[PDB]
RNA sequence: CCGGGGACGUGUCCGUUGAUCAAGGACGAAGGCCGGAGGAUCAAAGAUGAUUAGAUACCGUCGUAGUUCCGGCAGUAAACGAU
RNA sequence: UCUCUUAAGGUAGCCAAACGCCUCGUCAUCUAAUUAGUGACGCGCAUGAAUGGAGCAACGAGAUUCCCACUGUCCCUACCUGCUCCCCAGCGAACCCACUGCCAAGGGAACGGGCUUGGCGCAGUCAGCGGGGAAAGAAGACCCUGUUGAGCUUGACUCUAGUGUGGGGCCGCGGCCCCGCUU
RNA sequence: UAGCACACUCGGGCGCGAGCCCCGAGGGCCGGGAGACGGGUUCUUCCGCCAGGCCGCUCCGCGGAAGGUGAGCCGGGUCCUAAGGACGCGCUGGCCCGCAACCGACAGGCAAGCGGGCACACAUUCCCGCGCCGUGUGCCAUGCGGCAACGCACCGUGCGCGGCCGGGCGCAGGGCUGGCGCCGGGGGCCCUCCUCCCCCGGCGGCCCGCCUGCGGACUCUUGCAGCACGAGGCAGCCCGCGCCGCCGCCAGGACUCGCCCCCCGUGAAGCCCCGCGCACGCACACACACGCCCGUACCAAUCCGCACCAGGGCUCCAGGGCGCGCACCCCACGGCCAGGGCCCACGCAGGUUUGGGAAUUCGGCAAGCUGGAUCCGCAACCUCGGGACAAGGAUUGGCUCCGGGCGCCGGAGCUGUCGCUUCCAAGGGGAAUCCGACUGUUUAGUAAAAACAUAGCCUUGCGCCGCACGC
RNA sequence: UGGGCAGGGCGAAGCCCGCGGAAACGCAGGUGGAGGCCCCGAGCCGUUCUGACGUGCAAUUCGAUGGCGCGACCUGGGCGUA
């Protein structure tokens, strides 16, 4: 088979340096840069997985529109909907108890 | 001679990394009671005791405290540090407050040190008592050394987590290898009754054998000060603490 | 297909380190892997996660206990009061 | 460390003002030192009888 | 505080569910053993001072294991009412 | 049983052991034959309890013996192949070098290539070869000497860092060396 | 003289000159191709040589003359910090030390470029096509849908709170790679035989999995399990992997999510950025404009070992067969091939030696035997885990079938000069003793050990420490 | 702060089922995939030949044999210790 070569930059394996294989039209393959995994958003408090954000580099992810980066509600990339109600419920419940 | 290895490593290239230590564990100095939130019990590299985030939240600023982890914390716990807050597991407060016999962990030596007694893994201290004239508080230490503190020194109540962390015998090299990699301990250790006499003032000749007492004076050189440095004994125990130490 | 008689999870040391030590290692390999129950979501899934941390894996409740069991006897004590 | 840097704040001790920019807070601080070292020594009366 | 127990009392229930035991299981004084804690007294071993023909013993003094507690092992007694 | 003596007199164990001089100890086993091996024995020159004693499950490019099997290890060598060698074209060093025909005996600084007296050989070429040149390596590392060292040790000599101690200096107030105080 | 090329052979060419230079053919052999460090022009073209190359040269990493290195996207700086440094100031008689601006990464964090052309050589830099990123100017709107999971208005600034990481067997996926079948181009070979040989072929739906709604109790996984703190199911939602709409089938695969395991090891920091919270005030799109410095050729004889040295030197990419196997061996790709003659002795390396079988020897040194797999059988001892592939035995090819749970397994028959792990690859075993427990470490260049380390056990000091389970 | 390291073998806990049991539990078959486990590949090393070489290929190399080979490892760079 036609070898890969790093065609000119650095062949280590860090997390930076990863490289994918592109078949070229004349049955060659070559290495392109893989780019790094995007980080999936989790919740701050439960540390699940976020619904709706989208999964991008940090880069790449500021580059997209802001209703990508986010979902509508309140904490809304922070908390997911069963912690921030939670978090509703509590800021009430201890309210109204402080006032008996 | 040569340098022996024991001042050698007096040399402060050889101290532990300050990069490991996630934070100055200190007992806040509060004006009023401080009502904190565990928010992580960490692992600190070396250390087998756990540390315990605190994060305490005012309206004006979110102060991020840290304290060694005492065994019952938990993540979300609502501690209270002050003068004479409850004596429930995970507060802190002053001596004076804390009950006689109830064993409390990162006791401050003077008053608003940030505590420095009973800090490793299962240590805890026990107030013995009391002197309510002249604001002194008997403590007893985990080495059994009963010691003095005036009853302003903060204190958290119970003990270190980490738990019974001597009771697992290493079985292999290597699990003493990774533990003093981590600790930053000088291992493995060569006898010097193995070394040179260059090396070292049990290193010797033709046989392994110390040839003089191995136990020193204190008032020694260094490089002298090496084997039993101030041995009040020496063999095995066999007694009680009361028919050894006098 | 027991597999072992005696030694059980300190099988896996084989003939190595002696008898006794591999018999006080198992009482400690036994309490420091095994599940233990939450005390604040009651299923069985308490596991330890470093020495001295002891984590729910089911609702993440994470507390700080002992090295290889979640409780000591100087803990429970002081917990007790 | 944070200790030390609110050790040296509850003292107020001018040798830890040891920057250059510190200078015009240090000569500050050594004028009420000294005034306050100075009114709690016993002032003989050749120099307290400038006061009256 | 939790748990247990037998006797009695009874127009309470069930209705033969019982007796005794190879195998098997559990408990099991003291001394002993293992790991941990503790250690005041007493005290094997050991050390002495005597006694004695001798004295490795009895007597005096000291003293370690041990005696103590926790987890386990062990599984023995003139474990006798020799039943 | 008696007696001398020590701080205490080697206990449990173990052994001609990697520790036993005598010593190839003695007995047994192993063999045709064993200064070896193993098992015993122990008045052990000079074994012995974390200067760790005893102990061998597992492990070992550790040390050792026996057995089976295996074999050119040997009896006892032989043949074959490649490469070298050998011969050539071209290229082309170094070691070493007082001077060098070879022996026998003698004398001699007590083991000569040269001397003495005998015995011989000499066209000075090619290849083997390791008897000799007391062959070449290297101002013997052993040993001794040096009023030459260095490493290292300590009960050497003289000092010394360190630790510790006493006295003094380190300009503060109060009260009874003691106790408060702070500046 | 020692020594120096001795897997090549034949023809042709240029040329004064040819074993070695070129071309064609044949026969073989093994790496080759990309980066770093290091080299520094060795690169490439033209010309040369009577010098250098362990021979010769018409050749050359040689000599001479030229040519060549083009970047918003590659690397570094204009960025960030790591361990750490620190020329200032304090402390000083001087240091140490304290604070520490600043610094510290050409493999960390980390904006954005690929396909092709051209070319003597060089280009992801030029060119062509299609993109993308950032900056600077202008030009402002002042919000909505869905019960919900959430969907969107391509909008900004400040503060606060947060936001990243380990290793491993396996399961699943998997950049890609291979095979087979079928189809399709393009090229070459064929006494017979043979369809021989070589090359080439964003967008919507669904699927996961999380979550939501309805509902209320079941439900897996290769694996522990899960579940009223809500199971399966149904309908959704989200965000990726994946598959179809705008050649199939099978196998392998770097890597990767999550489970699970491991740890007295718990697996960076900071800036940028992002999210929300609270405030401020406005500029994303669009349009226009713009994008600095440095590096950029080449180096399995170009480096370091005085050298074209059998040495050493970080990183990446292996197709077919065999087989458990990126073992060996054979082939492919790609790249290669550096005297002549004769073979005496003695060598070095390798085969084979009847009979004997350790008698050799300090000693089985060296050599040999055993060797894979399947099936059977397996002792003393033991820390109960081992010993153990103990010992020991049988079998093994080719072909034609049959059966199965079908990448494989079992059975039968036929067959060969009895032979089958047919080459390759691949344990000799047993009975004991000594020592060290073990794995590990060591005298680079005469010692790998019984020495060292080790865990364990123990003693000592320390409450002015990293805080006694500690040092 | 980065990187590197075939393929097999043995089969620890845990789990599933069957059988036995009054009970405690015990066997058996799978499953699972532990361990400074075993044989070994690239590689690394340096046991033996006291092999080759020993004015060498080499101021320590070569060959066979051997050991190790996910570690108490090896390794690039940065940094520290003179
Ligand atoms: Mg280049
Ligand atoms: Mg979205
Ligand atoms: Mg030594
Ligand atoms: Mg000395
Ligand atoms: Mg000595
Ligand atoms: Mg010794
Ligand atoms: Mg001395
Ligand atoms: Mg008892
Ligand atoms: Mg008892
Ligand atoms: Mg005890
Ligand atoms: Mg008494
Ligand atoms: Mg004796
Ligand atoms: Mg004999
Ligand atoms: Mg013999
Ligand atoms: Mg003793
Ligand atoms: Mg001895
Ligand atoms: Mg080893
Ligand atoms: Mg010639
Ligand atoms: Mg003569
Ligand atoms: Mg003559
Ligand atoms: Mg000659
Ligand atoms: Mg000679
Ligand atoms: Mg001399
Ligand atoms: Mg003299
Ligand atoms: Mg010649
Ligand atoms: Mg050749
Ligand atoms: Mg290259
Ligand atoms: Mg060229
Ligand atoms: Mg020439
Ligand atoms: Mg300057
Ligand atoms: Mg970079
Ligand atoms: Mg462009
Ligand atoms: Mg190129
Ligand atoms: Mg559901
Ligand atoms: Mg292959
Ligand atoms: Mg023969
Ligand atoms: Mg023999
Ligand atoms: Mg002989
Ligand atoms: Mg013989
Ligand atoms: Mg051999
Ligand atoms: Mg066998
Ligand atoms: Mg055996
Ligand atoms: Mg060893
Ligand atoms: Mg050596
Ligand atoms: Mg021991
Ligand atoms: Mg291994
Ligand atoms: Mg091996
Ligand atoms: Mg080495
Ligand atoms: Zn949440
Ligand atoms: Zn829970």
């Amino acid at each position: 088979v036609q070898h890969l070569t790093h065609r000119g930059r650095r062949t280590y394996n860090n997390a930076s340096n990863q490289k994918k294989i592109r078949r070229t039209p004349g049955n060659r393959r070559v290495y392109i840069p893989k780019k790094k995994p995007g980080r999936v958003p989790k919740c701050v408090k439960c540390r699940s997985k976020l619904r709706g954000i989208d999964i991008c580099r940090p880069a790449a992810f500021a580059r997209l529109r802001k209703s990508q980066r986010t979902v509508a509600r309140t904490y809304g990339g922070n908390l997911c909907g069963s912690c921030l109600e939670n978090r509703i419920l509590d800021a009430f419940l201890s309210a109204e108890e402080q006032l008996l | 001679s040569k340098v022996i290895r024991r001042l050698r490593l007096l040399k402060p290239h050889h101290r532990p990394k300050a990069m490991w230590k996630v934070g100055e564990t200190r007992i806040p100095v509060v004006s009023e009671t401080m009502h904190g939130v565990v928010s992580e019990i960490v692992h600190e590299r070396g250390k087998v005791a756990p540390l315990a985030k605190i994060r305490v939240d005012t309206g004006k600023c979110v102060r991020r405290e840290l304290l060694v982890a005492v065994e019952g914390n938990y993540v979300g716990q609502k501690v209270e540090i002050g003068d004479s807050v409850p004596v429930a597991v995970g507060n802190a407060l002053k001596l004076k407050n804390i009950p006689e016999g109830t064993g409390v962990c990162s006791v401050e030596r003077r008053p608003y040190d940030g505590g420095k007694m009973a800090k490793s893994s299962g240590a805890y201290v026990t107030v013995v008592g009391h002197n309510r004239d002249t604001n002194i508080t008997t403590v007893r230490l985990p080495s059994g050394e009963k010691r003095s503190v005036s009853s302003e020194c903060r204190a958290v109540v119970g003990v270190i987590a980490g738990g019974g962390v001597n009771e697992k015998p290493l079985l292999k090299a290597s699990r003493a290898h990774y533990r003093a990699k981590a600790r930053g301990l000088y291992w493995p250790t060569v006898r010097g009754v193995a070394m040179n006499p260059v090396d070292h003032p049990h290193g010797g000749g033709n046989k392994q054998h110390i040839g003089h007492p191995s136990t020193i004076s204190k008032h020694a050189p260094p490089g002298q000060k090496v084997g039993l440095v101030a041995a009040r004994r020496t063999g095995l125990r066999r007694g009680s603490k009361k028919v050894l130490n006098k | 297909s027991r597999g072992t008689k005696k030694v059980g999870i300190v099988g896996k040391y084989g003939v190595r380190y002696g008898s006794s030590l591999r018999k006080r290692i198992k009482a400690i390999e036994i309490s420091q892997h095994a599940k233990y129950e939450c005390k604040a979501c009651g299923k069985t899934s308490v596991k330890r996660e470093v020495v001295g941390i002891w984590k729910c894996k089911a609702c993440a409740f994470t507390f700080a206990g002992g090295a290889f069991a979640p409780t000591t006897s100087a803990g429970a004590h002081s917990n007790s009061i | 460390s944070q200790a030390k840097r609110e050790m040296i704040e509850r003292r107020r001790n001018p040798r830890d003002l040891d920057q250059k920019h510190q200078r015009e807070e240090r000569k500050a601080l050594i004028a009420e030192r000294v005034h306050l070292y100075r009114n709690a020594l016993r002032i003989p009366p050749a120099v307290y009888q400038f006061s009256t």
